[PDB]
């Protein structure tokens, strides 16, 4: 007796108003859709917008939707969240699905949709031959990446400038640029937020390090997203990664659907979807999947005497909370971002990732890295 | 105005330790008519939900400043709630680059000692080997001083690395004949890493050691006695100036029991952190008290999660009793900056060559090194 | 293990100032602070003064205070007390004794020597004689509470007639160290309950019950355990 | 019996909205101001936008103005409007004053406001000792320019590569700028329109020549009216000119009228006016002092008589012309761009410009150009 | 359908000039039924005003086509007044870059067959002589190819320069021996230049110059003739093919006598392009009328000022009759492109050193230049 | 100037055929076209025959065409006139001459020679006699237009007895080259004028007046003219 309407919230912070019409989008053509056999379940979210969130106001947030009894809940977090939230999902057996970067360690109750770029990233420094170069990072996303860089170099003799970008402005980075240049350093790996690296990209181009002869590859999930266009004229080399494939059926579906979209009903419309769109996308589809599948298995889920309040003085968990996580880790959906499954953990398997290479005629694909047959160029 | 008796929580880590035994020492050498009533709790160090879970506890039974550790995992949730609920948070654990002007952090920075030390020896290449649940700005510090100085760097993770890693590092740098390496992490796990160094490979000629901890006597390097292997450590706490001695002298003598078992080990900088945050609230509210200003509070506030946000009145005033607290105790002279982290101090640098303990010089905040 | 010696007992003068020299050698009153116990022949033992760790303060006896003074030096580590109008019941043994606090290895009292010029507790079983592989347990009742600041504070040390006496089991929480007697307190211990497993021949002596909770730890009547062949 | 409003007309073409909104700010100034001892007589417009001047445009507004009763035509013509216009003002006598580029040998009622930019960069260029580069250029304004360097490298024995880019898009730009960058030819003197100079300039700095080494001239009247911020960062060789000084009471009265003004109303307000707007301001001051010295001379200006058809079989020049000819060339004026002096043909004579250079710092003056003591540089 | 008789307007520079004779003649060389009636009118080609006034006074007449000539000063605004008004012209003066279709140029261009000429000799430094009042676009396409092929040209202004400005040029280029010279003008000043290079400056020794013009016997080179002085001039009119021979015997033996006094003694090719716009547009009319299309006034032309432009709606059919035109004349095979000007045209290159007048080649669109 | 030769002139037998030989010395009639013109004693001129620039078309004369038949070579610059049934009457003067409207240079008439086997104008003053240094105008009425084409078309050519015709003037806008004439045509000129100034002793012949206008170009009456001594 699996009632039709959840009550599921979400959570998001500032900046994520593509990323919320992406969610709206998807409960949109979940909720109203033919063949009613394939989804027997209405889905309505219980959003919350945090504003630049410090743990206070996710810790609220969070129990605001416990109070409002939810059953999953879709969240974003940034290196001062991370933690406490997924501690909440450690204690109260809510599970939770999120766009954001994974970290290691917790698993639990925590799956994270975004895959790792550390093996990519390492092939790929390998497969060029690189000894010597500048790596221009951020803190926000944690610190796995960094601390990989730095065991590689270790264990590679490599010779890596690891200089932090996070309390840089234009001038710093001018500065930084010419000093780097005096030093004869022309290969460089940026990882840095969107805007942190149209930033760099902008004073690159600026300063005139575009020209032939310098070497940047691009540490993100998606390449043809970054405003790149001053670089092909500069010939210079650029090297990033796609997660998601535009010449596929379900892609260009979502493109038509999206290119039929107003504007000022969903905002964000007029660009093309990034990578965490697609993610968040593959989120409501596996939340879909999975309800379906706990459909299947004939087991009741309802939350009534577990409505109290967030925080108690013994633990109250869901008792069926624990199967949903086990049904939520066993899942062979298709989504934007191709095979989407789990392990115990919750990272990500069998995901497969597009190098590109920006050249005159523009980006094209070079090969593709995978978690079996690592990188295979064709 | 002011009652007697106030309130202090605490967020301890064990009830079994050594600082819990220089806490309630502390507590009992109050002779002022402002008293403190303790209010400790012990939960895990992680698990941010147990901790914030008695954070809105103790909120709710209406203590005016806590006295706690944390991790890398529940700093920033500590920060963010004493940031938006006002309340004054004192800890003795690692400082933080980012963190409000309402959390007070005991323990000196070691970030630009560091660096001034390894600039006095005239290092290039070497092997800094960090602990990751201790934070990163240090390690992040001193990659940036690498890239800018044009230096060498191996940087070696501790969980990350193994036996064969351990042999693989040592065995490539042993081809070298200047072998240089710096460490990092707390004594306790420090001692254990120093055991296995000593007890499987032979240290001898080179190995320049610099223990970058607040602790150098804590740790027992006697068997780093062995051939060679020079030390330079740090240390805050040190046990001979007439503050200092007077105040251990009482610690001994005191007829206050001291339940916490065996106290004395190897007396470690911690217990002397948690003796100046006890001196630096008792003497803030004792000097609050003197200027007369209503601490009161209306009412009750048992508001640690609802939708108005609004703060206590007199709360900045109580950050602003902690932002000038100024005494010579068991770490030397204690001062905060607008930031409300710990400044103008001096690490005593000791250098130990196959002879015995050594002071070499002295670091200050304006100074930078100064030798002696 | 702190070594302490304590030789020289032997008759004196009446009414002649008698002085008893103690020696810690090996160590220094700077780590641990000293304290000198009187004791009678057949009676519980009273403390007849202790002296500082910096050696700033130095206390004396409850039942004769002025009558003796000790004066004590830490960095030549040796300890003389003096006394004045010595009479025949003021001729008790001295003994002097290093810090129990410091160390359980520390925990080691002088020798003493006996010249010829508190806790209240109650401990059973008097009389006690088992074989060796035996296992016997010694209760000792007090009045005052069983444990003092969480844990406990009553201590058992196990004295022989002629024998520096030797503190086996310390708070119930840090026995005798180097070698650990299995005997030493457990549970809540309304009375201070200690299981001997193993007893042997050189276990054969009275063990004191002193209740360190109650202000001072004095030696009580005790219970004596021997070594049946 | 002077008349209190005359019956001015005026002309103006695509992409004027500017110089517009400029003009009806002088007339609003003149119009509605104290002191009527100072200015005793109003003026209304009779504005005609002429949308991509050909002559036949050029032609129907002249006649239309000339059955209206106009007394002087404020104008603006391209290179394929500058001679029937003036021919227009030749035969029927009536003044025309205009701020577009300089002509010689017309002359007659042509009156033009642009001073000679052929002496200035002239001397620049001897200054400099330059003796090969490239001279990009296009033929919207004149060929005196074209026809002054080809002389001066032909007395000299300069090597002159004049390169047309009237016809050039954005990929030939680019292919030019590479060819050239292959011959070592870093010296660069640059003639074009706004437009044109601002997408050289875009191509430019999109190729990667605004490193240092490259020298840029900037043939305008004006400098700090373009874009040139990443020529700062790049650090590359630009020397420009400036007509107006914005140190001067005049400009900065303008300059503080003008940043209290309204939208909608004068389009085109976000920006300090160019050299064209300060042009069109200077030629309503002097339009309105030649009208109050024809005032004082003791002759009564009036047109009855001369208005009938536009082309008439006979010639009807008006009788009081000439004497509006005469007195507008005994000007003696000083306005946004200085002295305002003219001659016996109508070329703007005893003017006063500056040289810019650019750098880190920025612009600043290097020196100025008078066409008496010709270069002196501070 | 089509009258009889159809009005044709013309704005001839002058009545006493060999071009008039050549328009009298080709139009009374008309026996077809369609009459070409002509309302000429004398001006200077400057003043665009007095020349915009004729134009809409022939065009208030109800004129079809007007055959006229235009300078640089009335280029512009006979070319929009022509596009607007949907005015089919016919000119047999110089061509334009820019142009509407509905104007027709007769004149071949020549700022290809000059580039190929100068690729044919292999030329690197030359001096390029050029009249400021014929167009600048052979300038331009020069300059453009001398930039691209890394040329050395010193261009000079005829009205610019003086005879002193001359002697400092002529002597510059005798100190190198291979001295190279391109002259473009009209004719008559031509003869000018001419005179004024014979006058004084040596022409012997080197000193190839490159006659860029439409007719090359035109010029008196008589004096040329002393010694070297290698000259390429370009030729459009052949004077020895049967058809313009035939023509030209028409010419020689008139029974009307030609208006002036004499048309003869190196005629100009001028008079050829008129004889060819009368004949293009007698035959154009003619297939008009072949195609049964009307083409009647319907109602009064009016103005050329109105506020609605109101094109003639068969006017650009008119366009169509004057762009299929195709036939063998004095200049050759007359064609039109889609733009409007004359293509597919053979220029005869006759090179004269020192020995007499011999054609080394032709040009073509197609095949560039074919030397023989 | 061309230079034309007539020689040759000399009595023939009675219906013989005769020639004269015009030679078109230093020139050929490719660039103008030769035309041959009979005059009687003290009669007008009358065109005997016309050729064309191309040598393709041949004219004949206006009183007997078929009568006689003119043969000129271009090449060769040689022009022959044979004639059938010659009569007394039928033995005129025949000259040739160059084309008028190729130049006024080339507008120079042949020698002329006799053998022994229109335009409607009137000349005034016939006779006409003045001192060297002296101005004279001579006034050729006609019936037809004054001017034609434009500018006028009458022409005026002073030819002597025993003497080659000259032409004086031609169409009133171009008069003889290589000795400019002041006499010429001016004005308006409703009757063809010419004011000579001066006249001399080698301009002694009799001036007629042909109108050009008037199909065909030939020699009225004229006028005489003299030097007074
Ligand atoms: C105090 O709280 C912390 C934070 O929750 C505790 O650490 C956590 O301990 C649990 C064990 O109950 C870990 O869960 C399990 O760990 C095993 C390790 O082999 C793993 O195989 C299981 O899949 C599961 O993850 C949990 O990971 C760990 N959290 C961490 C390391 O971040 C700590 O144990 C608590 N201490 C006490 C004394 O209660
Ligand atoms: C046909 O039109 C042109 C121009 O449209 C006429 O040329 C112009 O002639 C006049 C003289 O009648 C020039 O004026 C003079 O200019 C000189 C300059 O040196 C000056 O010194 C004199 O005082 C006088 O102002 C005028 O400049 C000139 N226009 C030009 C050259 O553009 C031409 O005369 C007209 N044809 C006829 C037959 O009138």
């Amino acid at each position: 007796a699996f009632p039709s309407s959840v009550q599921i919230g979400g959570l998001f912070i500032r900046n994520t108003d593509q990323e919320y019409t992406a969610f709206r989008l998807a409960i949109f053509l979940h909720n109203t859709s033919p063949n009613a056999s394939e989804a027997p379940f209405n889905l309505v979210p219980h959003v919350d917008n945090i504003e630049t969130a410090n743990s206070f106001a996710v810790t609220n947030a969070f129990c605001s939707q416990y109070s409002r009894g939810v059953f999953a809940i879709f969240g974003l977090y940034d290196k001062r969240s991370v933690h406490t939230l997924t501690s909440f999902c450690s204690a109260l057996h809510i599970s939770l699905i999120t766009p954001s970067f994974p970290t290691e360690g917790e698993s639990q109750f925590v799956l994270q949709l975004r895959p790792s770029l550390r093996g990519a990233l390492l092939s790929l420094l390998d497969h060029y031959e690189w000894n010597c170069f500048v790596f221009l990072y951020d803190t926000d996303r944690g610190y796995s990446i960094l601390q990989a860089i730095m065991e590689k170099a270790g264990q590679n003799g490599w010779h890596v400038s690891a200089i932090c970008v996070e309390n840089f402005n234009d001038v710093s980075y001018r500065q930084l640029l010419e000093e780097l240049d005096r030093r004869q350093e022309k290969k460089f790996v940026i990882d840095c937020e969107i805007e942190r690296l149209q930033n760099i990209l902008e004073q690159i181009v600026s300063v005139g390090k575009h020209v032939k002869g310098y070497h940047y590859i691009i540490a993100n999930l998606g390449f043809k997203d970054i405003s790149l266009e001053r670089f092909i004229h500069g010939g210079a080399n650029v090297t990033g990664f796609q997660l998601v494939d535009f010449n596929t059926p379900m892609v260009t579906k979502l493109m038509d659907r999206w290119k039929k979209l107003d504007q000022r009903e969903y905002p964000g419309s007029e660009t093309p979807p990034k990578y965490t769109s697609a993610l968040t996308y593959d989120g409501v589809l596996v939340m879909a999947e999975t309800f379906r599948s706990l459909r299947r298995q004939k087991i009741d889920i309802s939350r009534r005497g577990n409505a109290g309040d967030c925080l108690a003085n013994p633990a109250a968990p869901w008792g069926q909370g624990i199967d949903m996580e086990r049904t939520l880790k066993q899942v062979r959906i298709q989504g934007l971002t191709g095979n989407v499954q789990f392990d115990h953990y919750g990272r990500r398997v069998n995901y497969t990732m597009d190098v590109f290479e920006l050249k005159s005629t523009g980006p094209r694909k070079v090969g593709y890295w995978n978690d079996m047959d690592k990188l295979v160029l064709i | 105005n002011f009652p007697n008796n106030i309130q202090i929580g605490g967020l301890f880590p064990n009830q079994q330790s050594q600082e819990h035994a220089a806490f309630r020492f502390a507590l009992s050498q109050l002779t002022e008519p402002p008293k403190l009533l303790p209010q400790i709790d012990i939960v895990n160090i992680s698990d941010s939900f147990e901790m914030t879970y008695r954070f809105c506890s103790q909120f709710s039974k209406g203590v005016y400043a806590i006295f706690g550790f944390y991790e890398r995992r529940t700093v920033n949730m500590l920060t963010s709630f004493c940031g938006a609920l006002h309340v004054c948070f004192i800890t003795p654990s690692f400082p933080v680059d980012t963190s409000n002007q309402f959390v007070l952090q005991l323990r000196p920075e070691l970030q630009e000692a560091l660096i001034s030390i390894i600039d006095h020896y005239k290092w290039q290449t070497f092997v800094y080997i960090y602990d990751a649940d201790r934070g990163l700005s240090v390690l992040q510090r001193v990659l940036d001083t690498a890239a800018e100085k044009n230096w060498q760097v191996t940087a070696v993770n501790i969980l990350t690395t193994t036996e064969e890693g351990y042999r693989m590092l040592f065995q490539d740098l042993e081809k070298k004949k200047e072998r240089l390496v710096v460490v990092d992490c707390e004594s306790e796990r420090l001692n254990a890493i120093l055991g296995q160094i000593v007890k499987l490979e032979k240290n001898g000629i080179g190995y320049h050691y610099i223990l970058a901890n607040l602790g150098f006597m804590d740790i027992d390097l006697n068997k780093f006695k062995e051939s060679g292997a020079n030390v330079t450590g740090f240390q805050l706490v040190n046990y001979t100036d007439t503050i200092p001695a007077r105040i251990m002298q009482q610690w001994r003598t005191s007829d206050s029991r001291d339940h916490t078992r065996v106290d004395w080990k190897r007396p470690k900088y911690t217990s002397a952190l948690t003796y100046d945050g006890v001196k630096v609230m008792a003497e803030a509210f004792q000097s609050l008290r003197r200027q007369r200003i209503d601490i009161s509070r209306r009412g009750n506030a048992g508001d640690c999660l609802a939708n108005p946000a609004v703060p206590w009145g007199q709360g900045i005033d109580i950050q602003r009793a902690l932002q000038q607290v100024r005494f010579e105790g068991l770490t030397g002279n204690v001062q905060f900056n607008e930031k409300g982290r710990r400044t103008n101090y001096t690490l005593h640098v000791i250098e130990m060559k196959h002879d015995g303990i050594r002071k070499i010089g002295y670091w200050n905040e304006d100074d930078k090194f100064v030798p002696a | 293990e702190v070594k302490l010696l304590e030789s020289g007992g032997g008759l004196v003068q009446p009414g002649g100032s008698l002085k008893l020299s103690c020696a810690a050698s090996g160590f220094d009153f700077s780590e641990y602070w000293m304290s000198w116990v009187r004791q009678a022949p057949g009676k519980g033992l009273e403390w007849i003064g202790e002296i500082n760790p910096d050696s700033s303060s130095i206390d004396y006896t409850p039942s004769l205070k002025d009558k003796i003074i000790i004066s004590r030096d830490n960095a030549k580590k040796t300890l003389y007390l003096q006394l004045s109008k010595v009479r025949s019941e003021d001729t008790a043994l001295y003994y002097c004794a290093r810090p129990r606090g410091n160390y359980v290895v520390m925990d080691y009292w002088g020798q003493g020597t006996s010249v010829t010029v508190n806790i209240v507790l109650t401990q059973s079983p008097a009389s006690l004689a088992v074989s060796l592989g035996q296992r016997a347990t010694i209760s000792c009742r007090a009045s005052e509470s069983v444990d003092s600041y969480g844990s406990s504070f009553v201590h058992w040390y196990q004295q022989k007639p002629g024998q520096p006496p030797k503190l086996l089991i310390f708070l119930a929480s840090k026995l005798e160290s180097g070698v650990p007697a299995r005997f030493s307190g457990s549970g809540s211990r309304t009375d201070f309950t200690l299981t001997i497993d193993p007893v042997e021949a050189d276990d054969a002596a009275t063990y004191y019950c002193q209740q360190t909770n109650e202000d001072p730890y004095t030696f009580g009547g005790g219970t004596k355990l021997e070594i049946k062949r």
